[PDB]
């Protein structure tokens, strides 16, 4: 009994696309401003095998 | 298959929602105003060699006119036999009306 | 503090019609005294007197009459310009214009002349509702008497002003009370109100500049002009000042129409001139202060509320036509508001979508909730529908239909809660 | 910001060009041209049911409501004249709520007969409901019903679908020149047509079905022959007249 | 393609199409369907949509087939007013 | 999500060939010139912090309106850093 | 059925309708009351005059006659007569009884008055009695709300002359029955309020205002 | 007639037009009806409201059943 679609219109309620034309001066400004640290590098998605028995999770029953 | 109302009139108005949604375009329909002003289809054919048996028409029907019946053992020796039309669809609906009605009740519960 | 007018300060001295309402009675009571001097004084002078008299529109809008008259074009263009006097009262609860026309018609005619002079109007049209036929006959006889005596026509008085007054009657439509709908009906079309990019002061009755003014304001114009704007501003308080005649109706002991000073307490108005509520003040449940347009008020607010434009607007309500309809504990306010919604649905013109369909939806919802066949979220939806109808409709009749339901939801919500819960319990039992 | 439908503005004189703001972007507009056409020049279209460019202006549907700054109530775009330095907005919550409410009120009494309605895929009520209106319906009570009218061998009338926009009442008055159609009645139930049995007869009578947004007036020879999406349209000229 | 006369929406205008004039459709003897023999029966109306007439001309010149551009017709906006809707007739 | 190596690339990648970039939740997008696409993909595949060492696919899109109708799109994945990247260029028939 | 014309051996366009001589004089006066080029403004008075002359209802013949007089297409007159409530387009009795029913009267006994009328006459809403003397209905608020429940009697017996749209206020069901009996017998009851203890639109018993003799205002120097 | 012979060639069984003409009109007390197709609204057609002011029977336009007002 509280139909109101302009608030739950998930299809059309999106912000407009923003465009910025960066020139040579802006590119040089960003290049000089930016710097790299040991903590700013992308994190690694690391994973490894464990060699775990089949009956280890819940005794093989729980599922 | 095509059904009918309990009175006996065709259940299918010519809304043309069948071929608007039929992904394989296996349904062709033409219509005109009847003698008493009712909107009825004067031509309604379905290719059983082009139908992908997907049920889009039977769920797009506003009046539950077209239904994909429970029958599946209708293998024919000729492609022309497999090319259905309105009279064959209507006689299929009349023949399988009771089972189609039972299935339609059970599934209209699930809707 | 306010109220208790004396017979000398009362404007409509023949309200109950105990004396002769014709020309001889009018002259005896003090009508057409110095109309020649008033017309000679000047249009700008009349407009200034109205502006500084504090007079406000008595038809419900409450707009200042002086400013509304000054909105007319000063330079006489090719178009003749017109005065129109709204005698078409159909809002439930109010019958003041009926008494004014029936018992003081010469006051109305002199007011038409004065307003036309002050607004540079060539002619005046008095739009009587079709139901009033005896009042129309009385006003016709008064107009013929005035024309024979020379009070109207080519020479209204010793002044050289040209003024002609005609009266046109409707055919039983509530929308025809609206200004633009009334102009359309007077044109001979259906009583469908216009929009408001063209104001009536620019393109009105026939595309000519016309001004639509209420009977009470136009009739009290000559009296306040003759007695001084200071005298009129003495009564009442602040902006809303003067003498207003209230029709007290409903479950009161002796319902009556009485002219009283503005800003009188509602309780004092009810229990001094009318007589009081049927079973005492404690028996009072809800009062609609104006006509059916404005939202109602419970007993709690009516204890101290003041009958004027501002206090009734300080609370979520309005003065409107200042015709109070009272309801004691015996009746059911839900059924009363359901009947009001039915009236509004019946009387909507049906040109604009939110009022053509929304009024019917409100009536059906109110009929359902009278028995109790509704839900809590359905009363919330009713409030939402009221809000949807209110601001998106061509004229103020959409507001007039939305307001009573909104007020009932705001004030008497627990009654609806109890009715819905009781009906749910009965349905579960059955 | 090209004008809507590539439309070209007609300036009576270059001196008269007021600068009106639509959705933040200002545009130049003639003096007397309304807010709806101002936004059309700006490039945004507003839903409309009782407005036709050739016909007159009426606020029958009350759906072209936009929020103009310094105004308590939503204003009708098709009727409010554009003033200099006026800030018009169409994507505000006020305008969206107004459109949704007006669509709900329009659809509360519309019959559930779109599949038999010949305006399937070309019905302004359907497209505007799917674009601006809500996806649900709060109405479940008794609808209204209207008996059909016989208006000749060309116009088939289903008056249950009529939204009473008076677009055809004033079409016969202004363009056709024969005053037979009319809005008669008062309130929620008001019918349209002729009081007496009067078949509408005019050379331009075929245009009445064209301007009807809903499937109220339809071509009788093309009653139920085909839908819109099926038909392929070729732009040609006529040879019956000169 | 011009705006449809049935409805006033203007979101399907401004696009340009190549109209392969392929009208060689007949009726199937067996089932009465609309047969064809031209590969370009529906591609121009279905898949080929161009941003502008210049783009359509460039495509036609690139692909070599002769073309003829049809001038598109555009509505003209004129001032309308509800005040002019209520005009005053002259004296009798 | 995982817009880490995309930003790191734009920080470290030479700016000569980055014709345009798009930061989207539908997929980070690089659009470059056809001359430098091989060098750009070689940099991304070999760099230690943008290791998109698996090529998901190559797609084509037809845009008849544009002068260069064909759009060649490369969807790449970095399993070491767990993120998808997109690099596209424009090519015509000849 | 109430917003379109269904042909009957009466009330069809083939029958001719025209005003009598006094009605023609009244039509001339009404037209003279309005500008010559705006004679359509007189459609409501002309329709009212036609309704009084034709026994209380407007036939399509009178509709067309009025449209011809005001020089407009008949559809405009049809619209005008259909829009307004007072214009009856179906046959009613010689006496049209109308009850209010609107809330200020409904909370005072309007529903009881209407049900008493229905029981006494034996007919339902908007249905003429089988004899044809009476026809009872209701409509929206009709003024004099403060004067208790009320009924209006439209008297279409003598025609255009002798037509009375009389009011009857402060009525009880017994008083309404008595008024109906008097109207059926042929004596015209005194219209107005029915309470002998009050003045028209005044408090019951003595008045509380305007007790003294009215005097001219002191006035103002002008 | 022509339409029935156009979509059907059996010309031995009863066409739906004849059956729907043979089913009698349905007399209803009220001025408006709700036409649903059968006893189960969910298994019929979209609800159609029919006005019955005209003397002649009114076809439902869905499952046409010719409802007629009582009096
Ligand atoms: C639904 C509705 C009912 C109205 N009823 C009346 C009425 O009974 N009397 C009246 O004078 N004006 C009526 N009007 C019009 C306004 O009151 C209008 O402001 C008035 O004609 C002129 O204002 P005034 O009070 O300054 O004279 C109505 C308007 C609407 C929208
Ligand atoms: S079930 Fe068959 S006929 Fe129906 S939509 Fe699917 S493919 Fe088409
Ligand atoms: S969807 Fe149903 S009613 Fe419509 S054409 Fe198909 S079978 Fe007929
Ligand atoms: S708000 Fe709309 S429907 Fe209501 S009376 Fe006014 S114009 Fe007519
Ligand atoms: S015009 Fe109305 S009845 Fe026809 S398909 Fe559109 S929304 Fe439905
Ligand atoms: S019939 Fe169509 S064009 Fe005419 S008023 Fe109704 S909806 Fe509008
Ligand atoms: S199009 Fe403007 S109100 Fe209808
Ligand atoms: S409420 Fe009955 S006369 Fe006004
Ligand atoms: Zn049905």
């Amino acid at each position: 009994y509280d139909i109101k679609y302009f608030s739950r219109d998930q299809r059309r309620n999106r912000p407009p696309i923003r465009r910025t034309v960066l020139k040579k001066a802006d590119v040089e400004k960003l290049a000089k401003e930016q710097t790299f640290a040991v903590s700013d590098f992308p994190p690694v998605y690391l994973n490894s095998a464990v060699e775990e028995d089949i009956n280890a999770i819940g005794g093989g029953y729980q599922g | 298959a095509l059904r009918r109302y309990p009175t006996g009139e065709e259940r299918c108005i010519a809304c043309k929602l069948c071929e608007a949604i039929c992904p394989a375009q296996a349904i062709t329909i033409e219509a005109e105003e009847r003698e008493d002003g009712s909107r009825r289809t004067t031509r309604y054919d379905i290719d059983m060699t082009k139908c992908i048996y997907c049920g889009f028409c039977q769920e797009a029907c506003p009046v539950d006119a077209i239904v994909e019946g429970p029958n599946f053992e209708f293998a024919t020796e000729t492609h022309e036999e497999l090319l259905y039309d309105k009279e064959k669809l209507l006689e299929n609906g009349d023949r399988w009306e009771t089972e189609i009605a039972e299935n339609l009740r059970s599934e209209s519960l699930y809707r | 503090h306010f109220g208790g007018l004396k017979d000398e300060d009362r404007i409509f001295t023949n309200l109950y019609g105990l004396h002769d309402p014709f020309l001889k009675g009018a002259m005896k009571r003090g009508d057409w005294y110095r109309t020649k001097d008033l017309v000679i004084k000047g249009t700008d002078w009349i407009v200034n007197e109205m502006k500084k008299s504090g007079l406000r529109g008595r038809g419900g809008a409450g707009f200042p009459s002086g400013l509304k008259w000054s909105f007319m074009p000063k330079v006489s263009d090719g178009r003749p310009s017109y005065l129109v006097v709204n005698a078409d009262e159909s809002e439930p609860g109010t019958c003041k214009d009926r008494e004014i026309m029936r018992h003081d018609p010469h006051k109305l005619l002199e007011g038409c002349l004065i307003a036309g002079v002050g607004m540079r109007a060539t002619a005046a049209y008095i739009y009587i509702r079709g139901e009033y036929v005896n009042e129309r006959k009385n006003l016709e006889k008064a107009r013929q008497e005035a024309y024979a005596a020379g009070l109207l026509g080519k020479n209204a008085c010793g002044s050289g002003y040209d003024f002609d007054v005609h009266i046109h009657f409707g055919a039983g439509a509530y929308i025809c009370g609206e200004e633009t709908a009334l102009l359309e009906s007077l044109e001979g079309k259906q009583g469908k109100p216009r929009l408001k990019p063209p104001f009536p002061a620019n393109a009105g009755l026939y595309g000519c500049p016309t001004t639509v003014t209420n009977v009470e304001t136009v009739a009290v114009s000559p009296t306040i002009l003759r007695r001084g704007p200071e005298w009129f501003a003495g009564f009442g308080r602040k902006n809303n000042a003067g003498t207003k005649l209230f029709c007290v109706s409903g479950h009161v002991n002796k319902p009556c129409t009485v002219e009283e000073e503005m800003s009188i307490p509602l309780k004092e108005l009810i229990e001094r001139h009318c007589g009081g509520v049927r079973g005492g003040w404690d028996n009072l449940l809800a009062v609609i202060p104006g006509g059916s347009s404005v939202p109602l008020l419970p007993k709690s607010i009516c204890d101290d509320v003041l009958m004027d434009y501002d206090a009734l607007k300080a609370v979520q309500s309005g003065l409107g036509t200042a015709a109070v309809i009272v309801m004691d504990k015996s009746t059911d306010v839900v059924d009363a508001i359901a009947r009001l919604s039915y009236f509004y649905k019946h009387e909507s013109c049906g040109q604009c979508t939110p009022c053509r369909e929304g009024t019917g939806w409100l009536w059906t919802i109110m009929e359902r909730m009278k028995v109790g066949n509704a839900k809590l979220e359905e009363i919330d939806m009713l409030q939402e529908l009221t809000k949807q109808i209110e601001g998106h409709t061509i004229c103020a009749l959409g507001d007039a239909a939305a307001w009573p339901v909104q007020g009932l939801i705001r004030h008497f919500r627990p009654e609806l809660e109890r009715r819905i819960r009781e009906n749910a319990e009965r349905e579960l039992l059955q | 910001r090209s004008p809507l439908a590539g439309a070209r503005v007609h300036f009576a004189n270059p001196d008269d060009a007021i600068e009106v703001f639509v959705d933040g972007y200002p545009v130049k507009i003639p003096k007397g041209m309304t807010v709806l056409q101002a936004c059309e020049v700006a490039g945004v279209d507003i839903p409309r049911f009782c407005y036709h460019s050739r016909l007159s202006i009426a606020g029958n549907c009350r759906m072209c409501l936009v929020e103009v700054e310094k105004s308590p109530k939503p204003v009708a775009s098709c009727a409010m004249p554009a003033l200099p330095g006026m800030k018009i907005k169409t994507d505000t919550p006020v305008a969206k709520k107004a459109r949704e409410g007006v669509m709900e009120f329009l659809l509360m009494n519309h019959p559930l007969d779109c599949p038999i309605c010949d305006q399937g895929g070309e019905c302004d009520l359907q497209d505007q409901s799917m674009a601006f209106g809500s996806d649900r319906g709060r109405f479940t009570e008794v609808k209204r019903s209207v008996v059909d009218k016989n208006l000749g061998p060309l116009v088939k009338t289903v008056m249950t679908r009529c939204i009473q926009c008076t677009r055809c009442v004033r079409f016969a008055t202004e363009v056709a020149g024969v005053q037979d159609l009319g809005m008669l009645g008062r309130g929620s139930g008001e019918e349209i047509g002729t009081y007496v049995e009067k078949l509408l007869t005019s050379e331009l009578s075929g245009n009445v079905i064209d301007i009807c947004p809903v499937g109220a007036l339809t071509s009788k020879p093309f009653a139920f022959k085909a839908r819109n999406w099926e038909l392929k349209g070729t732009e040609t000229i006529d040879v019956t007249d000169a | 393609p011009a705006r449809t006369a049935s409805q006033q929406g203007s979101g399907k205008v401004g696009r340009w199409k190549i109209n392969f004039l392929s009208t060689q459709k007949w009726e199937n003897p067996l089932m009465g369907w609309t047969s064809t023999g031209d590969p370009y029966a529906h591609v121009g109306d279905s898949a080929l949509t161009f941003d502008s007439a210049e783009a359509a001309k460039a495509f036609a010149e690139k692909h070599g087939w002769e073309y003829s551009v049809k001038k598109r017709h555009t509505p003209l906006l004129k001032v309308k007013s509800y005040a002019d809707n209520f005009k005053w007739k002259g004296f009798p | 999500d995982n817009q880490f190596i995309f930003k790191y690339s734009w920080e470290t990648l030479p700016k000569k060939w980055v014709k345009k970039m798009e930061r989207s939740e539908h997929g980070n997008r690089f659009d470059t010139k056809t001359d430098y696409l091989f060098q750009l993909l070689c940099f991304l595949k070999l760099h230690t912090y943008t290791r998109v060492q698996v090529l998901i696919d190559i797609c084509g899109v037809d845009y008849p309106s544009r002068k260069r109708r064909f759009e060649v799109v490369y969807n790449l994945l970095s399993t070491r850093y767990n993120s998808r990247i997109r690099v596209q260029t424009s090519a015509d028939e000849v | 059925a109430l917003n379109y014309h269904l042909d009957s051996p009466d009330n069809n366009p083939n029958l001719p309708w025209e005003f009598t001589e006094p009605n023609k004089a009244k039509v001339t006066e009404i037209l003279s009351h309005y500008p010559s080029n705006y004679k359509q403004s007189a459609v409501i008075p002309l329709l009212d005059l036609a309704q009084q002359q034709h026994g209380g209802w407007l036939p399509v013949s009178a509709m067309n006659a009025v449209a011809n007089i005001i020089e407009v297409p008949p559809i405009r007159v049809y619209e005008v007569a259909t829009f307004y409530s007072m214009f009856n387009r179906a046959k009613v009795g010689k006496y049209h009884l109308l009850v209010c029913g609107t809330t200020p009267c409904m909370i005072r006994g309007s529903r009881g008055i209407e049900e008493a009328l229905l029981k006494h006459l034996g007919v339902k809403r908007n249905e003429v009695t089988p004899d044809g003397l009476f026809s009872v209905g209701e409509m929206e608020c009709m003024g004099c709300c403060v004067n208790a429940p009320m009924i209006t009697v439209a008297d279409y017996s003598n025609g255009s002359e002798g037509y009375t749209y009389n009011y009857y206020e402060d009525v009880t069901p017994e008083k309404v029955v008595e008024i109906v009996e008097k109207l059926r017998k042929g004596e015209k009851p005194p219209h107005g309020t029915q309470n002998p203890l009050r003045i028209r639109s005044g408090p019951e018993g003595g008045n509380t205002t305007l007790l003294g003799e009215p005097k001219p205002p002191p006035c103002r120097d002008l | 007639s022509n339409h029935t012979a156009k979509w059907m060639q059996d010309t031995s069984k009863k066409s739906p037009m004849e059956l729907i003409n043979e089913v009698p009109p349905i007399k209803v007390e009220g001025r408006i009806v709700a036409c649903e197709g059968d006893t189960n609204p969910a298994l019929g057609h979209p609800i159609e409201f029919i006005c019955l002011d005209l003397p002649e029977p009114a076809v439902c336009k869905y499952c046409g059943l010719r409802y007629v007002q009582d009096h």
